[PDB]
């Protein structure tokens, strides 16, 4: 009773049979989630649409991921991934930002319990790949605690709204290293041109930052 | 001969600075403003202590006490009286010198009245014109209605004293009548309802203490400090009172009895303090509790 189901896609797939010719089947993608991190998805197939809905709904609950939510409202860090030909680039956002993402990601996020996030889907906009990719990235996100333990260092959060106050969000449960992490003068990191282009005010889009209903 | 300390004396500043206190969580409380994704740094304990130290340094700048100034004297100086121009114009002309690199208090703002008198602008007109031409963030040309008695009492009912004080600092100049009035009426409400903790770890505590000491009503603040186990601050408050009222019964009492530490509170409680009985009871309770923890 805690879990809620929401349809993502309904497709009329067809095969050819010797006796009848075109045989119509229903392929249904559904996502189930209780809103507290536990969410899954499944594909249900049946000649009747009701049977397809049921099969997908009941099978999705046996394939539940657990999503680590930072402060139970957003992701811990920005996740960029490619699943097959679909690119999903998700950004961590502050409280009150909303779900500025593809309608399907909005639906899945509400089931997971993420309230604030931005995501841009590029490449193929296949619904199967998007869902499978979204759950792949969110499942693999590293929490602040896991980072502190791996690095043996404090994770200190700097917030602009709190000035210079150092907020320690995670500390290493084991021994704390005494050597500071080597500060590379120039980071050899791969930058997304779309990010850099926006930061330099070089991106004019009439469709970006349009006023939309509360999500 | 013997000059009584001013508010900006290093001694007074040290006393009032310590009395204020420094709660890093209150000074850097999260502001309800447009937000951005926070940043993260992997820091050692040594590095964490250095950042906290830098926050203490920044917080001490944010808490720098505004200087307490005496009410400015009205400007009433006539530069000229050209009686020939009487009756020619129906409205007065306000001429503001907008030369950029001039201190605002050194600018010439004059008014040609319909009678023909060229007079220097009043303090109020001067402040209005500087806002018209050199607009300051948070200042309005027309006095906001928040500063009316009825609107200021709602703010007090909600324990928004610091907000009233920040609004006043933005709107009015430190030596203006409106500025001094509002701070004096805020300080009074804090005293009546015992809300001294509202202004602690803020840049407005020193001014509140200065008002209380120079008006001889440090009783309520002393009680609160003792009830909160802040004897060091309470003793310093009594000491400061003596320095600003040296020819006083309590000052002579401490001199006669060479009182120090808690004794200063007792001497002041009986001689000058209006609520001598209540102070003794409050101080009594504390001293008893302290004796237990020592065991």
């Amino acid at each position: 009773e805690d879990f809620d189901t929401r349809i993502l896609e309904v497709r009329n797939v067809f095969t050819m049979t010797a006796k009848e010719g075109r045989k119509k089947s229903i392929r249904v993608l559904v996502a189930v989630g209780n809103g507290k991190g536990a969410a899954g998805f499944s594909i249900g197939k049946a000649t009747d649409r009701m049977d397809a809905f049921r099969k997908a709904k009941n099978r999705a609950v046996h394939h539940l991921h657990y999503i680590e939510r930072y402060e139970d409202h957003t992701i811990f860090h920005d996740i960029s991934l490619r699943f097959k030909r679909t690119h999903i680039k998700m950004k961590k956002q502050p409280k009150g930002y909303g779900l500025r993402c593809h309608r399907a990601i909005i639906t899945i996020c509400r089931l997971i319990g993420i309230k604030d996030m931005y995501a841009k889907v590029s490449g193929s906009i296949n619904m199967l790949s998007l869902t499978q990719g979204l759950f792949r990235g969110l499942s693999r996100q590293e929490t602040h605690q896991q980072l502190a333990d791996k690095k043996g260092l404090h994770v200190v959060e700097i917030r602009e709204e709190c000035g210079p106050l150092p907020i320690v969000v995670a500390s290493p449960r084991g021994p704390l290293r005494k050597d500071p992490e080597p500060e590379d003068e120039v980071p050899d990191v791969k930058l997304d041109w779309e990010d850099v282009k926006t930061a330099q005010g070089m991106k004019r889009s009439v469709w970006s930052n349009l006023k939309r209903a509360a999500t | 001969e013997t000059k009584k300390p001013t508010f900006m004396d290093e001694e007074v500043q040290s006393i009032l600075t310590k009395m204020t206190g420094l709660n890093l969580q209150k000074t850097f409380k999260p502001a309800i403003q447009e937000l951005k994704p926070p940043t993260y740094k992997l820091m050692t304990q040594a590095q964490l202590e250095e950042a906290t130290r830098q926050a203490v340094e920044a917080a001490k700048v944010r808490l720098k006490m505004p200087p307490v100034l005496e009410e400015r004297v009205p400007i009433n100086d006539v530069l000229a009286e050209d009686k020939i121009l009487e009756g020619t114009e129906t409205t007065k002309y306000v001429f503001t010198d907008i030369s950029y690199s001039i201190p605002h208090r050194e600018r010439f703002i004059v008014v040609r009245e319909p009678s023909g008198t060229l007079r220097k602008a009043s303090w109020e007109e001067r402040d209005r014109m500087i806002q018209v031409y050199f607009p300051k963030e948070g200042r309005k040309i027309l006095t906001p209605i928040i500063f009316k008695e009825e609107n200021l009492r709602t703010m007090y009912s909600q324990d928004r004293h610091v907000d009233v004080l920040n609004l006043c600092f933005a709107q009015f100049e430190p030596d203006s009548t409106e500025y001094i009035k509002v701070h004096h009426k805020t300080y009074e409400d804090i005293d009546k309802r015992g809300k001294y903790d509202l202004l602690r770890s803020t840049r407005y505590f020193g001014g509140m203490v200065w008002y209380f000491v120079n008006n001889k009503k440090i009783d309520g603040l002393l009680i609160d400090q003792i009830q909160r186990d802040l004897i060091d601050d309470a003793t310093n408050l009594v000491q400061l009172y003596h320095v600003l009222h040296p020819d006083g019964q309590s000052a002579q009492g401490a001199k006669d009895q060479a009182a120090e530490g808690i004794n200063l509170i007792k001497v002041f409680a009986k001689t000058e303090a209006q609520k001598g009985a209540y102070i003794e009871l409050t101080l009594q309770t504390y001293q008893e509790a302290l004796s237990r923890h020592s065991a």
